[PDB]
């Protein structure tokens, strides 16, 4: 695939593309670092980032959903500053003024990357033998574009992302290069080397980083379908040596790398945190107490707990009101003692932990996960009870009672047994303990879990408390509960007391973050009022709010420059329309296109399109919350993709005879099609002093810098850009 | 009343 | 074209040994279709909804649902033809259809037509492919004993109508094909491109989920357009337009006209006021006249004398001077108060005024508002309606319902004298009562009772053999429902009815609104059936789906695929892709394995099936509403014939005469009539044959719902997410 054409000298001196590549540089430069101190502020996600960087450095263990390394990244600027992490970044318009933050120099430090990007995309079309203003106009499309602007500047992980994605590009642009001059060389081998470890850091700052692997992977198997072939001249064990070394280079290194930073990751997070609710028991031993407080209090039997739901904050209550004989459905219950969920703390709250009957498990002993317990609640003395009744508003969950000590310890025995059932099977046995470990209520009988719910409240004869009944669906991340507090904690267990670390295998201790990662993130289905879909983006239809200062009427918006994406638009449209015209003319027998403006279209433009693609219609078969900036890197490969189209319409795309195909070996074609300079020149100038005076007009946005008057703040208003202080 | 596996054997929904 | 040389052949076999195949396999299709058709004898799933939507155009009230209104129509159609009138609504799951006789085996048994007239259909489809009469009939005998095709084709369900419009659809299309091959603008040609067209429309025109029919079908016809536009095909450009403007109107143009046919039949038939007329603009609904019932319809006001009957029973609430015997047959004291029962004839005993609490501020003219508290005089005997903690005549658990009289009524007795026009739902509350039009409970307010009646059972002699009235606890019970029927002491001015005058609207007006509302309510509706399912699980029939359950016999129906079957179907599909994948990574090594004739088959009729497969499986990731077992339906036909055919290619003699040669190249050799083995291939097919149908036997008491299944045969039958009642 364009051998010919990629194989040519450079179009123009090296002179001319050092000229272009300072000067768009030195405007990324001058945009990133405009007033790169203001707003003295936390700003939109820095609230994560920043407290990311400070956990990190305090060593305390947290959880998120995405990968480590870019958050890492940070956090080493942090170290390099000698931060403690003291500040945490809590909520938006927190002042760097009374808590110093190293804010200027993460801020900087984005700055640069998403300065240094500039020059990578400039010289992945040098790479592609475009012209020395072509790179320049492309790389301008990201120089000055008012989202890669705003996002590079603030402590946000897209500024490694988007780097990343570039590297990407021009390390597989060098390393296919090598691959079509001489193959197994040295520099063949840094090349692919340095494709899969541009390829790593993507995958390792986002998930979405999997679209710029399927990009490279479909361009490296095309090219190993074109290995493949008879025709060129290779032996099937030399075939079996470039698919190896591409497997190795672009998989297997690549997630040795990825495995590093949790092991990173891992080893710099050694400490108790905000991240153990998220992880197993299990886990959570590995880790160090923090050298602050830790509530995480052993259970024992005979301890009064309080249990608390997870999801809807009520305890595990019970009082001396009964169940009605008949629900309002005509179903019977029991009319047992009521068992409800209360949101606040009361003495009805209380349950005493009891082992089995005829155990010779003593006070003071720790309860173990997964082991047989009865509950006693303190202020009725009765024992809980799940039975095969039905529950009030569920006919097939389990209504929970209670019963009298006789009774329960006479038939109704099996009844009163329950399990503290671990949400891992790795965690059976662990010892219990306040506050850090999440369990199922699970009843031992009739194999139900503990369940509750705050969509409906019980009718007035159960006071609107929540309903507790016994749940089939076991497994259901709603059954979880906490012990949140032990009543009759004696003195000596209230003082802290140490804990010996017992060592957790990576591989077992990745496997469950990873788990969490992709459970958690599969549930961010919430509604947020910026949330936009893919259909939008290309138009930079909608932005988001950063942050508003109220009494200066100041604010930072999110969003793309309106000129430069709808110029990347209709060159995408335009495209289309050419290739299907190619398609169609020649199955006509007209051979429109020169040799050489097929190469270029079939080549490193459609290697662009299908890369665009990429990073953008998968996004479609996603259900969960998306945002405008899940386009940037689709954006930065249109940008790629819009400078090298208009070179080519701009060239001499005429066959020399358009009744002969001259892809026929033996044809004759134009090697040098001239590209028309001074209209082409003419016509890039115009589009740059358009996307230049968009960034200028919303600077203030960008910046955040210019109080606008509400007639100027209405006249940046179009489409579904809601700003503040509109009125 | 006997709680019953399954469920009521429901259809399936007609807008509001 | 693709697969000219092989579709161009005779047929492998004797017509006759067509004919006896299909005729088998159609009768099998019959005889597990028309089993026990009249059993349940009960509304069954989704019959809720499509009998409702056909009674409503036997009555001409506007409803509205997510789908297209052809294939209710059929079923609506069909109940005209038996003379229903649309009385029986199919209000929920387990509704006798012994209480009000709908026509339910007339629409049972047409599903049930259409759904063995699919069997042919199928193998008909493979015979124009050329394939051999064994392989046409395994194909079919795979629809004709699925344990799901068999459940929905048995059902008043829209499904039939569907499968059988996508059977038709494939097959004209092939039709179609091969006189596009032979002879392109022949009168053959025109109709068969006409008939592929007639059978998308009614895909379409039966649920929206037809556009993946269209797909495939499309995707076919653009890749024989994409040969007819080469040179080497000939073809002058204004020959291949002709070609192009001829298939857009056979495939696109007349098909969308005759789904417009449809709305506008709906819309003329649907004329009167309706449960639709929320969904719609009050512009829309100024086109509907005012229902029967609305025109007589008044407000109930206090101080009228009304008549109140029950829906079920058409008997009239009802009381005479007669008193309860101080003791029933069975030894239960009665109250022995006045009896207050179910009469069927209008006389001057039905009349009871309305009247309003003691102390109310309401007085004559003031409307009767839904879940107030009211009293009831009984007109004739001066009387207030009163229910107590007394047991009734035949139902020791529901209470008597007496009178009182006027005097005890306003004194201690007060309490057990307050009723109200419960609604039957809660957003009616506080609503105008009116009569014929609103039905509701007459709910007794101390002791939380409604009154009902039955017709099972006349009370003895004592009670004239009329009905009883009683104080039912179950107070949701749809049988507790009452209407208003007459205002006795209507003012004349009250009784002038002004007639709505009906405006006329631009039928396309009419069309873009509902069809606007149609794909806003499709897309909204949010809720967790315990039966949805995801597109991943479906070719491994891995979760079914309650169509019916009966709690005293122990008795259900379940909606599940032939498992043995759907996964000879799945396995298939992945062999395909592995001879696809290994003949193309051959012939790049210049290793020419497969003969023409067996790529022909491969590339043509199991490539259209794949594709087909693929545009009715893969769209269903990709979209989000509630998706449950019905679609992999569709899809499991198109995948039965591929199935049939891909074998049958397999047992072949697939070899290419030469494997340094591509037989594909102008002017080479090769075998025009390859060997199946037919032998080893007979032997083959009859054993997964009889695997299908061991199953289907295995399987049948959930098909049919017919046979009480022990707790150990339930749990036996749990083969996957499969959760079955009575297990315990
Ligand atoms: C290869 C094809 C990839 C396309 C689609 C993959 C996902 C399929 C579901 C959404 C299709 C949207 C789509 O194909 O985009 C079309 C693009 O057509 C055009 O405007 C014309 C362009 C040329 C036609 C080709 C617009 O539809 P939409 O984005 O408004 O759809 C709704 C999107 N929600 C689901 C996010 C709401
Ligand atoms: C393949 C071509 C067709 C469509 C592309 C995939 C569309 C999105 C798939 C689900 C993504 C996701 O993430 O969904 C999964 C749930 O789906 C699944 O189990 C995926 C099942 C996939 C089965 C095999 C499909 C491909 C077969 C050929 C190889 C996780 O999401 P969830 O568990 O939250 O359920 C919401
Ligand atoms: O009755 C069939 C109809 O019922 C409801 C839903 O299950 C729909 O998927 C389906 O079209």
């Amino acid at each position: 695939v364009a051998e010919h054409w990629l194989l040519q000298p450079l179009p123009e001196p090296e002179s001319r593309y050092s000229f272009w590549v300072t000067i768009v540089t030195l405007l990324a430069f001058a945009a990133r670092f405009y007033k790169i101190w203001y707003p003295k502020e936390v700003v939109f996600d820095e609230v994560h980032f920043g407290k990311f960087a400070s956990y990190y450095l305090e060593r305390s263990y947290f959880f998120d959903v995405h990968p480590p390394f870019a958050k890492m990244m940070i956090a080493f600027i942090g170290w390099l500053c000698g931060y403690d992490g003291s500040f945490k970044f809590d909520e938006i318009g927190y002042s760097y003024e009374t808590h110093p933050a190293p804010y200027i120099a993460y801020r900087s430090f984005n700055a640069i990357l998403g300065t240094l990007t500039v020059p990578i995309m400039f010289n992945t079309l040098k790479e592609l033998n475009f012209r020395a203003i072509t790179c320049a106009f492309a790389s301008l499309l990201v120089a000055i574009d008012t989202a890669h602007v705003t996002e590079t500047r603030l402590i946000l992980l897209d500024a490694i992302l988007i780097i990343s994605i570039a590297a990407t590009m021009y390390c597989y642009v060098r390393f296919y290069k090598c691959q079509l001059r001489q193959p197994f060389t040295w520099s063949w081998y840094i090349w692919l080397h340095a494709t899969g470890l541009s390829l790593s850091f993507v995958i390792s700052t986002k998930y979405v980083g999997v679209m710029t692997y399927s990009a490279i992977g479909f361009a490296a198997v095309v090219n190993l379908w074109q290995l493949l072939d008879i025709k060129a001249g290779l032996s099937l064990r030399q075939f079996m040596r470039h698919f190896s070394k591409r497997l190795n280079g672009l998989v297997l290194i690549p997630f040795v790398i990825y495995l590093f930073w949790f092991w990173v990751h891992f080893t710099v997070l050694n400490t108790s945190g905000p991240g153990d609710a998220f992880m197993s028991a299990e886990f959570q031993e590995t880790l160090k107490d923090s050298p602050l407080s830790v509530d995480s209090k052993t259970v024992n039997y005979f301890d009064i707990i309080t249990i608390k739901h997870q999801d809807t904050d009520a305890f595990l209550h019970s009082h001396l009101a009964r169940y009605p004989q008949r629900y309002e459905d005509g179903r019977i219950s029991s009319a047992g003692q009521q068992v409800t969920g209360y949101t606040h703390p009361d003495f009805n709250n209380q349950w005493e932990v009891l082992p089995p009957h005829g155990s010779d498990v003593g006070k003071g002993q720790a309860v173990l996960l997964n082991q047989h317990i009865r509950l006693r609640h303190v202020a009725t003395d009765t024992y809980l009870l799940a039975h095969d009744v039905a529950s009030p508003f569920y006919p097939t969950n389990e209504e929970i009672t209670t019963v009298t000590l006789e009774e329960g310890d006479g038939e109704l025995y099996p009844e009163t047994l329950f399990a503290f059932q671990p949400l891992k099977k790795s965690d059976e046995g662990h010892v219990l303990k306040s506050k850090t470990v999440s369990f199922r209520l699970f009843h031992v009988d009739t194999s139900v879990a503990l369940w509750t719910h705050n969509d409906e409240l019980l009718p007035d004869w159960g006071f609107q408390q929540q309903e507790i009944n016994g749940n089939k669906k076991v497994i259901d991340p709603s059954n979880n509960w906490v012990v949140d507090e032990i009543v009759n904690l004696d003195e000596v267990r209230k003082v802290y007391i140490p804990k010996v670390v017992k060592p957790l295998p990576f591989l077992k201790k990745w496997i469950e973050t990873q788990k969490s990662m992709f459970e958690h993130n599969n549930k961010l289905s919430s509604e947020h009022p910026f949330a936009s879909e893919p259909y939008s983006w290309p138009g930079s239809l909608s932005g988001v709010s950063f942050w508003t200062n109220g009494d200066e009427k100041k604010q930072i918006y999110f969003i793309g420059n309106i000129i430069g994406w709808w110029f990347q638009v209709i060159s995408l449209a335009v495209f289309v329309g050419i290739i299907v015209a190619d398609l169609i003319t020649r199955h006509r027998g007209y051979y429109a296109l020169n040799k050489m403006t097929r190469e270029k279209l079939y080549g490193p433009l459609m290697f662009f399109f299908v890369s665009w693609c990429c990073h953008y219609f998968p996004f479609f078969l996603m259900a969960r919350q998306k945002f405008l900036h899940h386009y940037l890197p689709a954006h930065l490969i249109a940008c790629l993709f819009s400078g090298a189209l208009w070179e080519v319409i701009f060239s001499d795309c005429k066959s020399l005879d358009l009744e002969k195909d001259e892809d026929i070996s033996g044809a004759s074609y134009e090697r040098n099609p001239k590209v028309y300079v001074k209209p082409y020149t003419v016509f890039l100038v115009c589009v740059s002093c358009a996307v230049a005076w968009f960034f200028v007009y919303f600077s203030p946005l960008v910046y955040g810098d210019v109080s606008l008057s509400p007639s100027e703040v209405v006249s940046r208003e179009w489409f579904d850009i809601e700003l503040n202080f509109s009125k | 009343t006997s709680t019953n596996a399954t469920s009521s054997s429901c259809a399936t929904p007609s807008l509001k």
